[PDB]
């Protein structure tokens, strides 16, 4: 497997991902793309091999409904129209988490109980984006027309309010920088003889104006103010049926961002105040500072200055947020006890992680940006604990502290034998968590007149742990399809029937082996996403 | 060959026993539907 | 202390009051069983920070140590009660053929 195990990127993820469910045709041009960055149409077609030019237009459109590229289009003053095509990341992840999302409408929407839309209420979600866009017309022309559907109707706007059906634009069918350059020279329709002086100046005046306009058409998705509708016959409320819209990432990266953050609670506590700190996160994911968050991606970051307000601005935000800073008070009776409510949260202010600690005296707030990194620290160092020996893990944990460790205070700190350990280190400088850094003690920094230190380098230890990851979803992806390539008469022949008694054997252990498939990848897949708090 | 295996390797519990028949519905709507 | 094991040995002994919930370490030591010398408050700082390598001991407060519940992990986050099968399964996962 030697071909496959050496010269692929994550490019050999996505090749996949529509190489998995979609057809075969596009599979060659989403991967030409992110080999090249950007591409037009107008040079797609010589750089790819057996598709004609209209054939890709056949092709192109595809994809498009589905949200797997993002558009956009430019001028020159003596060209004509030319429509630069980009490259969208996240509305692939929709089809990488597409069975996640189904069974987080379930324990995410509790109130219902014995409901007879348990088949229909996974059904929309099959629909609103595996469909492409989606929009209100489209599914009460089905082939029920009223068949009361008014319970259905007036069900989408409690499943609409909740989240994650913002109504698509031309912002999200764009990328984030090319749409900052337009509304940068926006704030630069200033003549420059009005006060030139302080050059310097000039910019600042164009960049604090434009970053309250990104943070204005920012929330153009989340102004909740025009996406409902009061209808003042036979209904309550209802959102305007000539939106189109569909489901996105933000409020379900959050969502597993607090499904990956209460697995902590089971091992730090034991089981009692792990069923209480549910609740106390379950109120405040409606509106959080975003995880990915989208104003640090790309613009003035280089300089320390600004980069250093990327967090000024996002702390003073998270410390004074009305949308998740609660009481302490109300959260007693979501349990389905004012002394139990400071006695088991008081536990949580004692706990080694700073999760709860710092707020006003009677009021409570879930710290954010000096948690999560603390979270990657937690599990990584525990995954190398896992597949080697913990005496690795006694390792792991000695160089953040003995800041720059030699191998004479190593047995200081440390104790083991000197068999042991360097039959374990070296099995650490293989697998990029240790950082060698030699120091000579001649010229020319020869080799044996020298000693060596170490050091952690919080960087590239995380860097290689996310990659060796990302191949390792595809790598099983790819021994899916070759699962298809085999037996691929009989299940034709099984799809075509909507019975020879000794095909049927062959037939159930091609199924269950497939079915480990789907069960390891979303293990994996959590141990992934605690990555992507970055 | 390749030794030092990931430590998630186990039998499919029913918790994600049917978690995992939603995906194989999922990609037969999208190639049995328009594409 | 001395260069060879036993120190492992010495290790388990102190942790086991600890679950249940530094001069007050100094008493828990000395005892019947114990025969290494002069028990030094030296060795016993040292000795209590293996074990918040090995995670199994908590540090707070700059001289108070706590346990970090590992004892119900000695009876995801769980490694145990987890087998492979590994034999006659061909799809499963690696750590090393990526590098």
């Amino acid at each position: 497997s030697l071909e496959q195990r050496t010269l692929n990127p994550d490019l050999f993820l996505y090749k996949e991902l529509v190489k998995a469910h979609l057809g075969e045709r596009a599979a060659s041009v989403i991967g030409m793309l992110v080999a090249l960055g950007r591409l037009s149409v107008r040079e797609l077609v010589e750089k790819i091999d057996g598709m004609d030019v209209d054939s890709v237009k056949t092709t192109l459109v595809s994809l498009t409904q589905l949200r797997c590229v993002k558009y956009l289009q430019e001028t020159a003053i003596s060209g004509k129209k030319t429509t630069y095509y980009y490259y969208n990341e996240e509305g692939i992840h929709i089809l990488l988490y597409s069975g996640l999302i189904i069974d987080e409408i379930i324990t995410q929407m509790r109130v219902n109980d014995e409901e007879e839309h348990k088949q229909l209420v996974a059904e929309i979600v099959q629909n609103v984006i595996s469909l492409g866009s989606l929009t209100v017309e489209d599914y009460l022309s089905s082939v029920t027309s009223d068949s009361m559907k008014y319970t259905i109707s007036s069900l989408f706007v409690q499943l609409c309010e909740m989240g994650y059906l913002i109504q698509i634009s031309k912002l999200h069918y764009t990328p984030i920088e090319d749409l900052w350059q337009f509304l940068y020279e926006k704030h630069y329709k200033n003549i420059p003889r009005n006060s030139p002086l302080s050059d310097l100046k000039k910019r600042s005046q164009a960049k604090m104006n434009a970053k309250t306009d990104f943070a204005k058409i920012i929330n153009k998705p989340n102004e909740l103010s025009q996406i409902l509708t009061v209808d003042p016959k036979t209904s309550l409320r209802i959102v305007k049926p000539t939106v189109s819209l569909t489901i996105n990432l933000d409020r379900f990266m959050k969502g597993r961002r607090s499904k990956q953050l209460i697995n902590l609670a089971k091992t730090r506590v034991g089981s009692v105040t792990a069923q209480v700190y549910k609740i106390a996160l379950r109120l405040t994911e409606q509106k959080s500072p975003k995880i990915r968050d989208p104003l640090t991606q790309t613009g003035l970051l280089q300089d320390l200055e600004e980069a250093k307000s990327f967090q000024d601005e996002a702390e003073l935000v998270e410390e004074k947020t009305p949308g998740l800073t609660f009481n302490a008070i109300d959260l007693a009776r979501h349990l389905p006890s004012a002394s139990l409510i400071n006695s088991h949260l008081k536990i949580l202010a004692s706990s080694n992680f700073p999760f709860l600690n710092e707020t006003k005296p009677g009021v409570y707030y879930v710290p954010y940006s000096k948690l999560m990194p603390v979270l990657k620290s937690s599990v990584y160092e525990y995954v190398i604990a896992s597949t080697l020996g913990p005496s690795a893990m006694r390792l792991s944990r000695c160089i953040r502290d003995n800041k720059l460790v030699s191998e004479k205070i190593i047995n200081s700190t440390a104790l083991m034998k000197e068999k042991d350990i360097r039959s374990t280190l070296a099995s650490l400088i293989r697998y990029n968590s240790v950082e060698i850094q030699e120091v000579p003690r001649t010229a020319d920094r020869s080799a044996s007149r020298a000693v060596f230190l170490f050091r952690c380098k919080e960087t590239h230890s995380y860097n290689f742990m996310r990659q060796n990851l990302e191949w390792n979803m595809a790598n099983l992806l790819f021994k899916k399809e070759k699962l298809k390539q085999e037996n691929s008469t009989l299940l034709k022949k099984a799809n075509r029937d909507d019975l020879l008694p000794s095909e049927l054997n062959q037939l159930k252990m091609v199924n269950e082996r497939e079915l480990n498939v789907f069960a390891r990848l979303s293990r994996l897949l959590s141990l992934w996403e605690v990555f992507q708090m970055a | 060959f390749p030794s030092i295996p990931l430590p998630i390797n186990g039998p499919i519990t029913n918790k994600e026993r049917s978690l995992a028949v939603k995906y194989i519905n999922f990609g037969k709507t999208v190639k049995d539907g328009p594409f | 202390e001395l260069d060879i094991e036993f120190i492992n040995s010495l290790l388990t002994i102190v942790w086991r009051f600890i679950s249940e919930n530094t001069q007050e370490i100094l008493e828990f030591i000395t005892a019947a069983q114990v025969a290494n010398v002069e028990l030094t408050p030296s060795n016993i700082r040292s000795l209590c920070e293996v074990l918040v390598y090995d995670d199994k001991l908590e540090k707070v407060t700059h001289d108070c140590y706590r346990v970090t519940l590992e004892s119900i992990l000695q009876m995801i986050f769980n490694y145990f009660k987890m087998f492979p099968a590994s034999k006659h399964d061909k799809e499963v996962v690696y750590f090393d053929e990526w590098t």
